[PDB]
Protein backbone atom coordinates (compact mmCIF):
# COMPACT_ATOMS: atom_id res chain seq x y z
CA UNK A 1 0.00 0.00 0.00
CA UNK A 2 1.46 3.33 -1.13
CA UNK A 3 -0.46 6.61 -1.01
CA UNK A 4 2.46 8.71 0.27
CA UNK A 5 6.13 8.56 -0.70
CA UNK A 6 8.64 6.19 0.93
CA UNK A 7 6.06 4.01 2.64
CA UNK A 8 6.86 2.86 6.17
CA UNK A 9 4.70 1.93 9.19
CA UNK A 10 1.47 2.62 7.33
CA UNK A 11 -2.12 2.95 8.57
CA UNK A 12 -5.64 2.69 7.18
CA UNK A 13 -8.75 4.82 7.70
CA UNK A 14 -11.94 2.93 8.61
CA UNK A 15 -15.30 4.02 10.00
CA UNK A 16 -18.37 2.03 10.95
CA UNK A 17 -21.60 2.12 12.96
CA UNK A 18 -20.94 1.46 16.63
CA UNK A 19 -23.34 -1.50 16.84
CA UNK A 20 -22.21 -3.09 13.56
CA UNK A 21 -20.83 -6.60 14.03
CA UNK A 22 -18.63 -8.55 11.58
CA UNK A 23 -19.87 -11.78 10.02
CA UNK A 24 -17.15 -14.39 9.58
CA UNK A 25 -17.62 -16.15 12.93
CA UNK A 26 -20.49 -14.60 14.92
CA UNK A 27 -20.08 -13.69 18.57
CA UNK A 28 -16.86 -11.70 18.10
CA UNK A 29 -16.10 -8.29 19.58
CA UNK A 30 -14.52 -5.45 17.61
CA UNK A 31 -11.11 -5.62 19.28
CA UNK A 32 -11.18 -9.43 19.44
CA UNK A 33 -11.30 -9.61 15.65
CA UNK A 34 -9.14 -6.53 15.01
CA UNK A 35 -6.12 -6.99 17.28
CA UNK A 36 -6.02 -10.80 17.20
CA UNK A 37 -8.03 -12.27 14.29
CA UNK A 38 -6.46 -9.97 11.67
CA UNK A 39 -3.34 -11.34 10.00
CA UNK A 40 -0.36 -9.03 9.74
CA UNK A 41 2.86 -8.42 11.62
CA UNK A 42 1.36 -5.51 13.55
CA UNK A 43 -2.11 -4.05 14.05
CA UNK A 44 -2.18 -0.78 16.03
CA UNK A 45 -5.90 -1.11 16.71
CA UNK A 46 -7.10 2.33 17.76
CA UNK A 47 -10.03 4.72 17.65
CA UNK A 48 -10.30 7.95 15.64
CA UNK A 49 -11.91 10.75 17.65
CA UNK A 50 -13.26 13.56 15.46
CA UNK A 51 -15.40 16.60 16.37
CA UNK A 52 -19.03 16.76 15.35
CA UNK A 53 -19.90 19.42 12.77
CA UNK A 54 -22.88 21.17 11.19
CA UNK A 55 -25.61 19.21 9.41
CA UNK A 56 -26.67 20.93 6.20
CA UNK A 57 -29.55 20.01 3.95
CA UNK A 58 -29.51 16.55 2.42
CA UNK A 59 -29.71 18.30 -0.95
CA UNK A 60 -26.33 20.02 -0.66
CA UNK A 61 -24.35 17.29 1.13
CA UNK A 62 -23.68 15.74 -2.28
CA UNK A 63 -22.35 18.96 -3.82
CA UNK A 64 -20.08 19.62 -0.85
CA UNK A 65 -18.83 16.04 -1.17
CA UNK A 66 -18.11 16.55 -4.87
CA UNK A 67 -16.35 19.86 -4.24
CA UNK A 68 -14.19 18.47 -1.44
CA UNK A 69 -13.20 15.49 -3.58
CA UNK A 70 -12.35 17.83 -6.46
CA UNK A 71 -10.12 19.97 -4.25
CA UNK A 72 -8.67 16.78 -2.74
CA UNK A 73 -7.44 15.88 -6.22
CA UNK A 74 -5.57 19.17 -6.67
CA UNK A 75 -4.10 19.17 -3.16
CA UNK A 76 -2.86 15.64 -3.76
CA UNK A 77 -1.27 16.82 -7.00
CA UNK A 78 0.34 19.72 -5.14
CA UNK A 79 1.78 17.56 -2.36
CA UNK A 80 3.16 15.26 -5.05
CA UNK A 81 4.72 18.08 -7.06
CA UNK A 82 6.37 19.41 -3.91
CA UNK A 83 7.68 16.01 -2.80
CA UNK A 84 9.19 15.52 -6.26
CA UNK A 85 11.37 18.62 -5.87
CA UNK A 86 11.93 17.81 -2.19
CA UNK A 87 13.94 14.98 -3.73
CA UNK A 88 14.80 16.78 -6.98
CA UNK A 89 17.12 19.23 -5.24
CA UNK A 90 19.53 16.31 -4.68
CA UNK A 91 21.30 17.48 -1.53
CA UNK A 92 20.37 14.79 1.01
CA UNK A 93 20.00 11.22 -0.26
CA UNK A 94 19.01 9.17 2.80
CA UNK A 95 15.61 10.82 3.29
CA UNK A 96 13.93 14.20 3.79
CA UNK A 97 10.78 14.25 5.94
CA UNK A 98 9.60 11.13 4.11
CA UNK A 99 9.76 9.10 7.32
CA UNK A 100 11.55 11.69 9.45
CA UNK A 101 9.46 13.13 12.32
CA UNK A 102 7.01 15.59 10.79
CA UNK A 103 6.35 18.57 13.07
CA UNK A 104 9.05 17.16 15.38
CA UNK A 105 6.98 13.98 15.77
CA UNK A 106 7.39 10.64 13.95
CA UNK A 107 4.77 10.57 11.22
CA UNK A 108 3.06 7.36 12.41
CA UNK A 109 3.43 8.50 16.02
CA UNK A 110 2.03 11.93 15.20
CA UNK A 111 -0.96 10.57 13.31
CA UNK A 112 -1.76 7.68 15.68
CA UNK A 113 -2.26 10.22 18.49
CA UNK A 114 -2.99 13.36 16.46
CA UNK A 115 -6.11 15.12 17.74
CA UNK A 116 -8.14 17.76 15.94
CA UNK A 117 -6.83 21.31 16.33
CA UNK A 118 -9.25 23.96 17.60
CA UNK A 119 -7.08 26.85 16.41
CA UNK A 120 -8.11 27.68 12.83
CA UNK A 121 -11.43 25.82 13.11
CA UNK A 122 -14.06 26.33 15.79
CA UNK A 123 -16.90 24.26 17.22
CA UNK A 124 -19.65 25.89 15.13
CA UNK A 125 -18.41 26.88 11.67
CA UNK A 126 -19.99 26.59 8.23
CA UNK A 127 -18.72 23.71 6.11
CA UNK A 128 -18.12 26.05 3.18
CA UNK A 129 -16.14 28.25 5.58
CA UNK A 130 -13.65 25.52 6.46
CA UNK A 131 -13.52 24.31 2.85
CA UNK A 132 -12.59 27.79 1.63
CA UNK A 133 -10.12 28.28 4.49
CA UNK A 134 -8.16 25.14 3.64
CA UNK A 135 -8.46 25.79 -0.09
CA UNK A 136 -7.14 29.35 -0.04
CA UNK A 137 -4.41 28.64 2.51
CA UNK A 138 -3.14 25.74 0.41
CA UNK A 139 -3.46 27.75 -2.80
CA UNK A 140 -1.46 30.68 -1.43
CA UNK A 141 1.29 28.43 -0.07
CA UNK A 142 1.34 26.68 -3.44
CA UNK A 143 1.64 29.89 -5.47
CA UNK A 144 4.45 30.95 -3.14
CA UNK A 145 6.46 27.75 -3.61
CA UNK A 146 5.80 27.74 -7.37
CA UNK A 147 7.05 31.31 -7.81
CA UNK A 148 10.10 30.57 -5.67
CA UNK A 149 10.93 27.44 -7.67
CA UNK A 150 10.53 29.34 -10.95
CA UNK A 151 12.94 31.99 -9.69
CA UNK A 152 15.39 29.26 -8.68
CA UNK A 153 15.16 27.72 -12.16
CA UNK A 154 15.82 31.09 -13.78
CA UNK A 155 18.84 31.58 -11.52
CA UNK A 156 20.12 28.10 -12.39
CA UNK A 157 19.81 28.82 -16.11
CA UNK A 158 21.57 32.18 -15.77
CA UNK A 159 24.46 30.79 -13.71
CA UNK A 160 24.85 27.85 -16.10
CA UNK A 161 25.06 30.34 -18.97
CA UNK A 162 27.68 32.28 -17.01
CA UNK A 163 29.67 29.10 -16.38
CA UNK A 164 29.57 28.07 -20.05
CA UNK A 165 31.20 31.36 -21.05
CA UNK A 166 33.67 30.91 -18.19
CA UNK A 167 34.76 27.54 -19.59
CA UNK A 168 33.85 25.61 -22.72
CA UNK A 169 36.01 27.26 -25.36
CA UNK A 170 39.24 29.26 -25.41
CA UNK A 171 37.82 31.58 -28.09
CA UNK A 172 34.71 32.72 -26.18
CA UNK A 173 36.29 33.14 -22.73
CA UNK A 174 36.46 36.76 -21.60
CA UNK A 175 40.17 37.19 -20.86
CA UNK A 176 41.08 39.13 -17.74
CA UNK A 177 44.82 38.40 -17.32
CA UNK A 178 46.42 39.41 -20.65
CA UNK A 179 44.75 42.79 -21.29
CA UNK A 180 47.12 45.46 -19.98
CA UNK A 181 48.18 49.03 -20.73
CA UNK A 182 51.57 47.63 -21.77
CA UNK A 183 49.88 45.91 -24.73
CA UNK A 184 46.76 48.12 -24.98
CA UNK A 185 48.41 51.56 -24.91
CA UNK A 186 45.18 53.57 -24.91
CA UNK A 187 46.39 57.14 -25.36
CA UNK A 188 46.35 59.85 -28.01
CA UNK A 189 45.16 57.72 -30.89
CA UNK A 190 47.64 56.72 -33.57
CA UNK A 191 47.05 52.96 -33.88
CA UNK A 192 44.31 50.32 -33.88
CA UNK A 193 44.97 46.99 -32.17
CA UNK A 194 43.09 43.70 -32.31
CA UNK A 195 43.42 40.28 -30.70
CA UNK A 196 44.11 37.21 -32.84
CA UNK A 197 43.36 33.54 -32.15
CA UNK A 198 44.31 31.06 -34.87
CA UNK A 199 44.83 27.27 -34.66
CA UNK A 200 48.38 25.95 -34.49
CA UNK A 201 48.35 24.39 -37.97
CA UNK A 202 47.53 27.68 -39.72
CA UNK A 203 50.48 29.36 -37.95
CA UNK A 204 52.31 29.57 -41.29
CA UNK A 205 49.59 31.80 -42.75
CA UNK A 206 50.49 34.44 -40.14
CA UNK A 207 54.16 33.81 -39.33
CA UNK A 208 55.27 33.79 -42.98
CA UNK A 209 52.96 36.79 -43.51
CA UNK A 210 55.23 38.62 -41.08
CA UNK A 211 55.36 41.80 -43.19
CA UNK A 212 53.91 40.88 -46.60
CA UNK A 213 50.44 41.01 -45.03
CA UNK A 214 50.01 44.75 -45.72
CA UNK A 215 51.51 48.15 -45.02
CA UNK A 216 51.48 50.01 -41.69
CA UNK A 217 52.47 47.08 -39.44
CA UNK A 218 53.99 47.68 -36.00
CA UNK A 219 57.36 46.13 -35.06
CA UNK A 220 57.11 43.51 -32.31
CA UNK A 221 53.33 43.48 -32.85
CA UNK A 222 53.55 40.16 -34.74
CA UNK A 223 56.36 38.47 -32.79
CA UNK A 224 55.60 35.94 -30.06
CA UNK A 225 53.13 37.43 -27.57
CA UNK A 226 51.06 34.60 -26.09
CA UNK A 227 50.28 30.99 -27.02
CA UNK A 228 47.49 28.80 -25.63
CA UNK A 229 48.80 25.59 -27.27
CA UNK A 230 45.60 25.67 -29.35
CA UNK A 231 45.41 29.35 -30.33
CA UNK A 232 48.10 32.02 -30.57
CA UNK A 233 47.46 35.53 -29.25
CA UNK A 234 49.08 38.78 -30.37
CA UNK A 235 48.28 42.51 -30.51
CA UNK A 236 47.97 43.48 -34.17
CA UNK A 237 48.64 47.23 -33.99
CA UNK A 238 47.68 48.85 -37.29
CA UNK A 239 47.38 52.59 -37.75
CA UNK A 240 44.22 54.66 -37.26
CA UNK A 241 43.73 55.44 -40.97
CA UNK A 242 44.37 52.19 -42.91
CA UNK A 243 42.07 50.05 -40.76
CA UNK A 244 39.92 49.31 -43.82
CA UNK A 245 42.36 46.92 -45.51
CA UNK A 246 42.92 44.65 -42.51
CA UNK A 247 39.25 44.91 -41.49
CA UNK A 248 38.31 43.57 -44.92
CA UNK A 249 41.03 40.90 -44.86
CA UNK A 250 40.12 39.67 -41.36
CA UNK A 251 37.18 37.69 -42.77
CA UNK A 252 39.37 35.38 -44.90
CA UNK A 253 42.22 34.53 -42.48
CA UNK A 254 40.03 33.45 -39.53
CA UNK A 255 40.49 36.31 -37.07
CA UNK A 256 38.21 36.50 -34.03
CA UNK A 257 36.29 39.82 -34.29
CA UNK A 258 36.03 40.23 -30.50
CA UNK A 259 36.99 43.90 -30.14
CA UNK A 260 38.66 44.08 -26.73
CA UNK A 261 40.70 46.83 -25.10
CA UNK A 262 42.07 47.84 -21.71
CA UNK A 263 38.82 48.88 -20.02
CA UNK A 264 38.35 47.66 -16.45
CA UNK A 265 34.78 48.99 -16.34
CA UNK A 266 33.81 45.89 -18.34
CA UNK A 267 36.43 43.49 -16.94
CA UNK A 268 35.09 43.88 -13.40
CA UNK A 269 31.50 43.28 -14.56
CA UNK A 270 31.97 39.61 -15.45
CA UNK A 271 33.73 38.72 -12.19
CA UNK A 272 31.24 40.60 -10.02
CA UNK A 273 28.30 39.07 -11.90
CA UNK A 274 29.66 35.52 -11.59
CA UNK A 275 30.39 35.88 -7.87
CA UNK A 276 26.99 37.49 -7.24
CA UNK A 277 25.26 34.70 -9.15
CA UNK A 278 27.05 32.07 -7.07
CA UNK A 279 26.21 33.87 -3.82
CA UNK A 280 22.55 34.43 -4.71
CA UNK A 281 22.14 30.79 -5.75
CA UNK A 282 23.73 29.73 -2.46
CA UNK A 283 21.32 31.91 -0.48
CA UNK A 284 18.33 30.89 -2.60
CA UNK A 285 18.88 27.15 -2.21
CA UNK A 286 18.99 27.37 1.60
CA UNK A 287 15.97 29.69 1.68
CA UNK A 288 14.09 27.30 -0.62
CA UNK A 289 14.85 24.21 1.45
CA UNK A 290 13.77 26.09 4.59
CA UNK A 291 10.53 27.19 2.91
CA UNK A 292 9.94 23.64 1.70
CA UNK A 293 10.40 22.28 5.21
CA UNK A 294 8.03 24.91 6.61
CA UNK A 295 5.27 24.37 4.03
CA UNK A 296 5.64 20.58 3.96
CA UNK A 297 4.10 19.98 7.39
CA UNK A 298 1.49 22.66 6.71
CA UNK A 299 0.29 20.98 3.52
CA UNK A 300 0.13 17.54 5.16
CA UNK A 301 -1.88 19.00 8.03
CA UNK A 302 -4.23 20.46 5.42
CA UNK A 303 -4.50 17.19 3.48
CA UNK A 304 -5.14 15.14 6.63
CA UNK A 305 -7.87 17.61 7.55
CA UNK A 306 -9.34 17.14 4.07
CA UNK A 307 -9.42 13.38 4.59
CA UNK A 308 -10.98 13.85 8.03
CA UNK A 309 -13.78 16.05 6.71
CA UNK A 310 -14.28 13.71 3.75
CA UNK A 311 -14.80 10.72 6.03
CA UNK A 312 -16.95 12.74 8.43
CA UNK A 313 -19.36 13.80 5.70
CA UNK A 314 -19.39 10.31 4.18
CA UNK A 315 -20.32 8.85 7.57
CA UNK A 316 -23.67 10.63 7.69
CA UNK A 317 -23.90 9.98 3.95
CA UNK A 318 -23.97 6.28 4.83
CA UNK A 319 -26.50 6.37 7.66
CA UNK A 320 -28.94 8.51 9.62
CA UNK A 321 -28.93 11.42 12.02
CA UNK A 322 -27.35 9.74 15.09
CA UNK A 323 -23.61 10.44 14.75
CA UNK A 324 -22.90 7.52 17.11
CA UNK A 325 -20.70 5.63 14.64
CA UNK A 326 -17.39 4.05 15.62
CA UNK A 327 -14.18 4.89 13.76
CA UNK A 328 -11.01 2.81 14.10
CA UNK A 329 -7.43 3.12 12.85
CA UNK A 330 -4.98 0.22 12.57
CA UNK A 331 -1.35 0.15 11.49
CA UNK A 332 -0.61 -2.20 8.61
CA UNK A 333 2.50 -4.23 7.71
CA UNK A 334 4.27 -3.04 4.55
CA UNK A 335 3.53 -4.74 1.23
CA UNK A 336 0.33 -6.45 2.40
CA UNK A 337 -2.38 -4.55 0.53
CA UNK A 338 -4.17 -7.60 -0.85
CA UNK A 339 -4.87 -9.65 2.28
CA UNK A 340 -5.95 -6.64 4.33
CA UNK A 341 -8.22 -5.26 1.61
CA UNK A 342 -9.75 -8.73 1.25
CA UNK A 343 -10.33 -9.70 4.87
CA UNK A 344 -11.47 -6.28 6.09
CA UNK A 345 -14.14 -5.99 3.41
CA UNK A 346 -15.06 -9.65 3.95
CA UNK A 347 -15.89 -9.18 7.63
CA UNK A 348 -18.51 -6.53 6.78
CA UNK A 349 -19.65 -7.47 3.30
CA UNK A 350 -23.15 -7.03 4.69
CA UNK A 351 -22.49 -3.27 4.51
CA UNK A 352 -21.96 -3.32 0.75
CA UNK A 353 -25.71 -3.70 0.28
CA UNK A 354 -28.45 -6.26 0.87
CA UNK A 355 -29.79 -7.08 -2.61
CA UNK A 356 -27.04 -5.76 -4.92
CA UNK A 357 -24.84 -8.77 -5.68
CA UNK A 358 -21.90 -8.47 -8.07
CA UNK A 359 -18.83 -10.70 -8.22
CA UNK A 360 -16.51 -7.76 -8.98
CA UNK A 361 -15.80 -5.86 -5.76
CA UNK A 362 -13.48 -3.14 -4.49
CA UNK A 363 -13.13 0.52 -5.43
CA UNK A 364 -10.73 0.58 -8.41
CA UNK A 365 -12.36 2.26 -11.40
CA UNK A 366 -13.83 -0.21 -13.89
CA UNK A 367 -16.42 -0.18 -16.67
CA UNK A 368 -18.82 -2.87 -17.86
CA UNK A 369 -21.28 -0.60 -19.72
CA UNK A 370 -21.37 2.87 -21.28
CA UNK A 371 -21.31 4.11 -17.69
CA UNK A 372 -19.33 3.71 -14.45
CA UNK A 373 -17.22 6.88 -14.48
CA UNK A 374 -17.08 7.12 -10.66
CA UNK A 375 -18.72 10.54 -10.67
CA UNK A 376 -21.82 11.30 -8.59
CA UNK A 377 -22.99 13.79 -11.26
CA UNK A 378 -22.74 11.64 -14.42
CA UNK A 379 -21.75 8.04 -13.63
CA UNK A 380 -20.56 6.33 -10.45
CA UNK A 381 -20.68 2.73 -9.28
CA UNK A 382 -20.10 0.59 -6.20
CA UNK A 383 -18.02 1.46 -3.18
CA UNK A 384 -17.49 -1.16 -0.46
CA UNK A 385 -17.95 1.08 2.58
CA UNK A 386 -16.50 4.19 4.23
CA UNK A 387 -12.78 3.89 3.50
CA UNK A 388 -10.02 5.24 1.27
CA UNK A 389 -6.62 4.04 0.13
CA UNK A 390 -4.07 5.45 2.56
CA UNK A 391 -0.65 4.52 3.94
CA UNK A 392 0.73 7.66 5.62
CA UNK B 1 -34.00 -1.16 0.99
CA UNK B 2 -31.49 -1.02 3.83
CA UNK B 3 -33.82 -1.11 6.85
CA UNK B 4 -32.06 1.52 8.96
CA UNK B 5 -31.15 4.00 6.20
CA UNK B 6 -34.62 4.09 4.62
CA UNK B 7 -36.21 5.00 7.96
CA UNK B 8 -33.38 7.43 8.71
CA UNK B 9 -34.38 9.27 5.53
CA UNK B 10 -37.94 9.74 6.78
CA UNK B 11 -36.58 10.75 10.19
CA UNK B 12 -34.31 13.37 8.60
CA UNK B 13 -37.42 14.62 6.81
CA UNK B 14 -38.91 15.91 10.07
CA UNK B 15 -35.53 16.62 11.69
CA UNK B 16 -34.47 19.10 9.02
CA UNK B 17 -38.04 20.38 8.66
CA UNK B 18 -38.00 21.47 12.30
CA UNK B 19 -34.37 22.62 12.15
CA UNK B 20 -35.19 24.99 9.28
CA UNK B 21 -38.36 25.96 11.15
CA UNK B 22 -36.27 26.95 14.18
CA UNK B 23 -33.76 28.83 12.03
CA UNK B 24 -36.71 30.74 10.55
CA UNK B 25 -37.88 31.33 14.13
CA UNK B 26 -34.49 32.83 15.01
CA UNK B 27 -34.56 34.99 11.88
CA UNK B 28 -38.04 36.34 12.68
CA UNK B 29 -36.99 36.91 16.30
CA UNK B 30 -34.09 39.05 15.08
CA UNK B 31 -36.18 40.87 12.46
CA UNK B 32 -38.21 42.46 15.28
CA UNK B 33 -35.65 42.48 18.11
CA UNK B 34 -34.22 45.73 16.72
CA UNK B 35 -37.70 46.92 15.69
CA UNK B 36 -38.52 47.68 19.34
CA UNK B 37 -36.50 50.93 19.12
CA UNK B 38 -36.55 52.25 15.55
CA UNK B 39 -40.34 52.69 15.56
CA UNK B 40 -40.58 53.48 19.29
CA UNK B 41 -38.25 56.51 19.19
CA UNK B 42 -38.51 57.95 15.67
CA UNK B 43 -42.33 58.07 15.91
CA UNK B 44 -42.58 59.54 19.41
CA UNK B 45 -40.93 62.68 18.00
CA UNK B 46 -44.37 63.60 16.60
CA UNK B 47 -45.22 65.16 19.99
CA UNK B 48 -42.06 66.79 21.36
CA UNK B 49 -42.15 69.34 18.53
CA UNK B 50 -45.71 70.37 19.42
CA UNK B 51 -44.77 70.44 23.12
CA UNK B 52 -41.84 72.77 22.45
CA UNK C 1 -30.32 2.24 -14.11
CA UNK C 2 -31.57 1.12 -10.70
CA UNK C 3 -28.04 0.22 -9.61
CA UNK C 4 -26.63 3.60 -10.65
CA UNK C 5 -29.51 5.28 -8.81
CA UNK C 6 -28.81 3.21 -5.69
CA UNK C 7 -25.10 4.11 -5.88
CA UNK C 8 -25.51 7.79 -6.76
CA UNK C 9 -28.23 8.66 -4.23
CA UNK C 10 -26.31 6.49 -1.74
CA UNK C 11 -28.67 3.70 -0.76
CA UNK C 12 -31.72 5.74 0.27
CA UNK C 13 -34.78 5.90 -1.97
CA UNK C 14 -38.24 4.52 -2.69
CA UNK C 15 -38.22 2.65 -6.00
CA UNK C 16 -41.09 0.34 -6.94
CA UNK C 17 -42.24 -0.50 -10.45
CA UNK C 18 -44.63 -2.50 -12.61
CA UNK C 19 -43.86 -4.12 -15.94
CA UNK C 20 -45.29 -3.15 -19.33
CA UNK C 21 -47.81 -5.82 -20.30
CA UNK C 22 -48.05 -6.19 -24.07
CA UNK C 23 -45.11 -3.89 -24.91
CA UNK C 24 -44.91 -1.57 -27.93
CA UNK C 25 -42.38 -0.45 -30.52
CA UNK C 26 -39.73 2.17 -29.84
CA UNK C 27 -39.23 5.34 -31.87
CA UNK C 28 -35.46 5.42 -32.52
CA UNK C 29 -35.45 2.10 -34.39
CA UNK C 30 -39.13 1.09 -34.84
CA UNK C 31 -38.68 -2.14 -32.87
CA UNK C 32 -41.01 -3.97 -30.50
CA UNK C 33 -38.68 -3.87 -27.49
CA UNK C 34 -39.79 -5.21 -24.13
CA UNK C 35 -40.57 -2.27 -21.86
CA UNK C 36 -40.88 -1.46 -18.16
CA UNK C 37 -42.37 1.54 -16.35
CA UNK C 38 -41.07 2.83 -13.03
CA UNK C 39 -42.05 5.24 -10.27
CA UNK C 40 -39.70 7.11 -7.93
CA UNK C 41 -40.01 9.57 -5.05
CA UNK C 42 -37.55 11.47 -2.86
CA UNK C 43 -37.51 14.48 -0.52
CA UNK C 44 -34.77 16.67 -1.98
CA UNK C 45 -35.41 18.93 -4.95
CA UNK C 46 -31.72 18.82 -5.84
CA UNK C 47 -32.27 15.06 -6.07
CA UNK C 48 -35.20 15.66 -8.41
CA UNK C 49 -33.16 17.81 -10.79
CA UNK C 50 -30.20 15.41 -10.74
Amino acid sequence: MATALYTANDFILISLPQNAQPVTAPGSKTDSWFNETLIGGRAFVSDFKIPEFKIGSLDTLIVESEELSKVDNQIGASIGKIIEILQGLNETSTNAYRTLPINNMPVPEYLENFQWQTRKFKLDKSIKDLITLISNESSQLDADVRATYANYNSAKTNLAAAERKKTGDLSVRSLHDIVKPEDFVLNSEHLTTVLVAVPKSLKSDFEKSYETLSKNVVPASASVIAEDAEYVLFNVHLFKKNVQEFTTAAREKKFIPREFNYSEELIDQLKKEHDSAASLEQSLRVQLVRLAKTAYVDVFINWFHIKALRVYVESVLRYGLPPHFNIKIIAVPPKNLSKCKSELIDAFGFLGGNAFMKDKKGKINKQDTSLHQYASLVDTEYEPFVMYIINL
Amino acid sequence: LTPNQVNDELNKMQAFIRKEAEEKAKEIQLKADQEYEIEKTNIVRNETNNID
Amino acid sequence: LEQILWRVLRGNLFFKTVEIEQPVYDVKTREYKHKNAFIVFSHGDLIIKR
